[PDB]
RNA sequence: UCCAUGGAUCUCCGAUCGGGAAACCGUAUCCAAGCUCCGUGGCUAGUCUGCGCUCUUUGGACUUUGAAAACUUAGCGAACUGAAACAUCUAAGUAGCUAAAGGAAGGGAAAUCAACCGAGACCCCGUUAGUAGCGGCGAGCGAGAGCGGAUUUGGGAUUUGAAGAAAAAAAAAAAAAAUUUUUUUUAAAAAAUUUUUUUUUUUAAAAAAAAAAAAAAAAAAAAAAAAAAAAAAAAAAUUUUUU
RNA sequence: CGAUCCUUCCCAGUAAAACGCGGCGUGUUCGAAUUCUGAUCGCUUUUACGCGAGAAAGGGGGACCACCCUCUAAGCCUAAG
């Protein structure tokens, strides 16, 4: 069994931030959930991560271009 | 046996029977759990409907039968809650753990499970508390800031910290003096 | 490609309003603005979809609605008589920071007026300035449109006194609406005094103004005054309205004047556009009650020569029965084909009345031709229809068809009629006689079984001809079967039929069956 | 006059539904159960057929 | 004396304010409001005001449900005994202990039966039948469906009007067959009512003006008042009106 | 007062399955099925999300498969006997 989770930061062997990955249930439940390294892949948290990353990455892009 | 009726009696007595319309009474009967929960420790945990079974242990050659029991796979676990930002220490079955994994956390399990499936007055309390906390967060927003505003705020906190540390040093000097 | 509002409305039309549909719609929309919400609300296939979208978009925090969005919601909520919805939405607008405008209130007043709940229109007209909003001109006119339609006339007088008290100039609309209410509510001298008050202000009457006067005088049963008002109307160098001449024809149809309606019909060539649907809707009952036919067939041709359907669809059967009782049979098929070609589904009465009219005058063959396509299209088994085939419409034709040939289509027609409501004794007896004389008395026996199953009482003579049709064809065993059915029914035959039955059994070699007939005539003592 | 046939109201309510199927029908690619259960539909059919 | 109705008084335990060897001991709860009496303090000293308790009234704060035979639904659950011993089996989900609910509870309108014919929620009574089936295939245990009765019931989700270039149809002309086939041109004409008060006109008769309402209880809740004539109270010019 | 809808429900950790018991349920594991702006194909419109067509979901009927019949689970309420 695996759980689909959406990463909030970059993890070395997993993937980049905002990307959905599959992890062991104990891994997410006991490490990634309390440290806010990943959220469960449901629609409310997917929407939250997508829109907040859109705002922050848009601010970073607008700062980086000029 | 008739757990819905005895829990309804407590609910009516606590709230007040004058506050309740007939249609609200009909609705509240549909929400109060009435599952067959007998064992005392299940009323204090989150078992998701698992309950101890009693049956026969059957010998191999003779077929002799003696009474045994089947116990649920209960573990005391700390489950992280997003809306309280802390761990909640609950006696759960592993079946309830698997249901919570499917739901996406203890908060989402409490939000999505209907009132009748909570099986327990304490489960009703926790579901009500998490629903109220999520309703409070549902009327809020956060504003974000430009990187130059972020730099100004970083410098503002730095000046506050330096003022606090110099005030502490001067307080130490004056209490020494 | 596609726009976004029509696929949003397709989404709300095809799927239940769940949370995942809302999430799909929210992920579908890249940017929120007022025009998107306006075109979604305009394009919604149901009102409940529009209300769900309007509440979800203001409760999700995705947008804050503006004045025209609230206006559209209140307009279409009151147009479908969801009055508390539009009241409660309007009563939350000060708290949203969106200022009240007068036009929202006057739409809500019209909404309460369409439901005939004019008391609330009066109340909210009073409570405009209590809430602190302008009440200048349109609110008065629509309040009058609401309350004089109900028939409040002295309240109209007082409210027009308040209308002229606080320095607001009346327009032609205000006087026309109160004039319509006063002429409607049987106040002659009041409406003439208000006409004088209109003339004191010196605003020029127009086509609608003279139309209101001729409507009022036409309901006064005073047509000479309407004609002299039309003389005054022509004297004022104004173009003739179609509504004015239609009102003339309505007043011409008080008792007789179909020919005056003809005479002013050629006066439309100074107007320009003749064929409105309401004139054709209103001219037929006068000629139908009068009994005038020659100048009606040509304009029945003309109304489909200009593609016009009447406002009332029951006018076709009225003209059918009047024109058939006149005697023009061959134009009744033209009326049937016109009914089939405009919109109207032909019902059972539209064929049945013509079947009766054809049967009463020696024209049975094309009646059979009509009945064939009536059976084939199965109009009798239609549930939408209101006009059903009357007992006058099948009792003579079943008599003819059974007495003069085929009883197969007679029993087909009556079996289609039994499924609707019909268990008439005369038609079933006619089927019995027809099947007996056609050489098929088994069908008469099964019709008698239908009588026994359906609770219809049975004759004693209908058994006699069944028995003798068995005996003529050479089946006396079936004759004894029918005799048993007759005795079990409770009727006793005559000794001549007993002699014929016993002889036909004896010369057929059926000794024991004849012995049973002999025993039953012992038990009944009939010779 | 409504108690001679008290089943006309149910029949008028379910007339458009009863054309879709016996137990259910397909809508938007998925199977959907019928609005009247099979035993109640059978009772309605018996009431219709006992009156011819 | 007695009866009917309504009142006054109305010790204690069980027992619930705390303790407790049941019928005893200890108990001014606590806190906002406004009122007569009470006492003390302070002003420029008069219908002067500002601080208090005790007890009275109305509230709101803690918390006190609560008993009860059998029936019901659940949890746990024997052994003697029978099998001519005994271990599967039987006794028996019985005895017992425990919990919760109600005057009844429970069940209940088919993811049910049938067999290609059809039935039509649930429970109770009769029958099928000690049959089918289960079983050291031993001892024993033992249906269902159907049929006959009793009661006879279904309701809801749940429904919906969908407000007014080319194809087709209808008119006029044309040809042919015994009506038919083909081509050519085309704001309003519906929205229905009654009471009361005042001032006028007009031949006591009936209509004119301007003032207040009700033709709402669709939906439920809150409040005032419960039918004719007369007595008293309050307001007004004891008396009238209302109550 | 005013024509009264603004939500207990999102609905699968379910049905089934393996082992153990049992009053068809239950302990431990585990785990589906058709649509989530339906899809596919054809048509005009001549460059639609219209019009038509076909096939698509589950349970049961003494292991199991095919066909047929019948029903629609995974919490609606309900008198009397
Ligand atoms: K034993
Ligand atoms: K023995
Ligand atoms: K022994
Ligand atoms: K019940
Ligand atoms: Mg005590
Ligand atoms: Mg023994
Ligand atoms: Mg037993
Ligand atoms: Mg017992
Ligand atoms: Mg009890
Ligand atoms: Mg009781
Ligand atoms: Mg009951
Ligand atoms: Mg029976
Ligand atoms: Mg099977
Ligand atoms: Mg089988
Ligand atoms: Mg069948």
């Amino acid at each position: 069994r695996k759980l689909e989770v959406i990463l909030t930061t970059g993890i070395e062997k997993l993937g980049k931030g905002g990307e959905t990955v599959k992890v062991a249930p104990g891994y997410f439940r006991n490490h990634l959930m309390p440290k806010l390294l990943a959220v469960p892949n449901i629609d409310k948290y997917a929407h939250l991560i997508r829109e907040q990353r859109k705002m922050r990455n848009y601010e970073e892009k607008e700062e980086v271009k000029v | 046996a008739f757990r819905g009726k005895e829990m309804m009696k407590k609910l009516v007595k606590k709230v007040g029977a004058e506050t309740l319309t007939p249609e609200l009474k009909g609705k509240l009967k549909a929400c109060v759990p009435d599952s067959k929960v007998v064992m005392g420790r299940a009323k204090r945990g989150l078992y998701a409907g698992r309950h101890i079974q009693y049956g026969n242990r059957v010998s191999e050659d003779g077929g002799n039968k003696s009474r045994r029991c089947w116990k649920p796979n209960v573990q005391e676990k700390r489950l992280f809650s997003y809306i309280f930002d802390r761990h909640i220490k609950v006696k759960v079955t592993t079946h309830a753990l698997r249901c919570i994994d499917k739901a996406g956390g203890i908060d989402e399990y409490l939000l999505k499970t209907p009132y009748q499936k909570m099986d327990t007055e304490m489960g009703l309390f926790w579901k009500t508390k998490v629903e109220q906390r999520y309703a409070e967060l549902g009327q809020m927003e956060v504003a974000f800031f430009n990187a130059e505003d972020e730099a100004k705020f970083e410098q503002g906190f730095k000046d506050l910290n330096i003022a606090k540390k110099d005030a502490r040093r001067e307080a130490r000097k004056e209490a020494r003096r | 490609h596609e726009k976004l509002e029509d696929t949003i409305c397709r989404m709300m039309d095809n799927r239940e309003w769940t949370t995942r549909l809302q999430n799909s719609i929210r992920d579908l929309i890249p940017e929120w603005d007022h025009s998107l919400v306006y075109n979604v609300l305009h394009g919604a296939k149901k009102l409940d979809h529009a209300l769900q979208f309007f509440r979800w978009s203001e409760r999700s925090g995705l947008i804050r609605h503006d004045r025209d969005t609230h206006m559209k919601m209140i307009e279409m909520l009151g147009q479908g008589q969801k009055l508390n919805h539009a009241r409660c939405i309007l009563l939350d607008m000060p708290e949203k920071g969106v200022p009240w405008d007068e036009d929202m209130f006057k739409i809500l007043i019209e909404s309460y007026g369409k439901a005939g709940i004019v008391q609330e229109s009066v109340k909210i007209f009073q409570k405009m300035k209590e809430l602190g909003v302008e009440r200048t001109v349109k609110s008065y006119d629509t309040l009058f449109k609401v309350i004089l339609r109900r028939g409040r006339y002295m309240m109209a007088k007082r409210y027009f006194n308040k209308m002229v008290s606080e320095g607001v100039e009346p327009t032609r609309h205000t006087y026309n609406l109160m004039l319509w209410g006063f002429f409607l509510c049987l106040r002659l001298e009041t409406a003439l005094r208000f006409y004088d008050d209109m003339i004191s202000r010196g605003i020029s009457p127009d086509v609608v103004t003279y139309n209101t006067m001729i409507n009022g005088y036409c309901r006064f049963k005073k047509m000479d005054e309407a004609e002299k008002l039309f003389v005054e109307m022509k004297g004022k160098n104004i173009e003739p309205s179609v509504v004015s001449y239609t009102t003339m024809i309505k007043g011409y149809v008080s008792v007789e004047r179909v020919d005056d309606g003809l005479r002013i019909f050629e006066e439309m060539r100074s107007f320009g556009i003749e064929a409105n649907a309401t004139t054709y809707s209103t001219l037929l009952p006068g000629l139908c009650d009068a009994g005038k036919m020659v100048e009606a067939r040509n304009v029945l041709k003309s109304m489909m020569a200009k593609h016009i359907a009447p406002n009332d669809n029951s006018i076709f059967l009225k003209l059918l029965v009047s024109q058939s009782k006149a005697g023009d049979m061959a134009a009744a098929t033209e009326v049937l084909k016109a009914m089939a070609t405009l919109n109207v589904p032909a019902e059972a009465g539209h064929y049945g009345v013509l079947i009766e009219n054809q049967c009463k005058a020696n024209a049975y063959n094309r009646a059979i031709k009509l009945l064939d396509v009536l059976v084939e299209k199965e109009i009798i088994l239609r549930h939408q229809d209101t006009l059903e085939m009357e007992p006058s419409a099948y009792n003579p034709i079943i008599e003819y068809l059974c007495n003069n040939g085929q009883t197969s289509k007679a029993e087909v027609l009556f079996r289609q009629l039994m499924k609707r409501g019909v268990q008439d004794q005369d038609a079933l007896n006619n089927l019995i006689s027809g099947h007996a004389k056609e050489g098929n008395p088994d069908a008469s026996y099964e019709i008698l079984k239908i009588m026994s199953r359906r609770g219809v009482p049975r004759e004693a003579n209908a058994y006699e001809l069944l028995i003798k049709s068995y005996m003529s064809k050479g089946e006396p065993g079936d004759a004894k079967t029918a005799l048993d059915s007759m005795i079990e029914d409770g009727h006793v035959p005559d000794s001549t039929l007993f002699r014929s039955v016993i002889e036909s059994l004896f010369e057929d070699g059926r000794v024991q069956t004849a012995s049973r007939v002999m025993m039953i005539m012992i038990d009944k003592n009939v010779g | 006059t409504a108690v001679q046939h008290p089943w006309r109201a149910k029949l008028d309510k379910y007339r458009t539904e009863l054309t879709k199927g016996v137990w259910g029908y397909w809508e938007m690619g998925a199977w959907k159960p019928l609005g009247i259960s099979a035993r109640r539909r059978a009772m309605l059919r018996k009431e219709v057929l006992t009156a011819g």
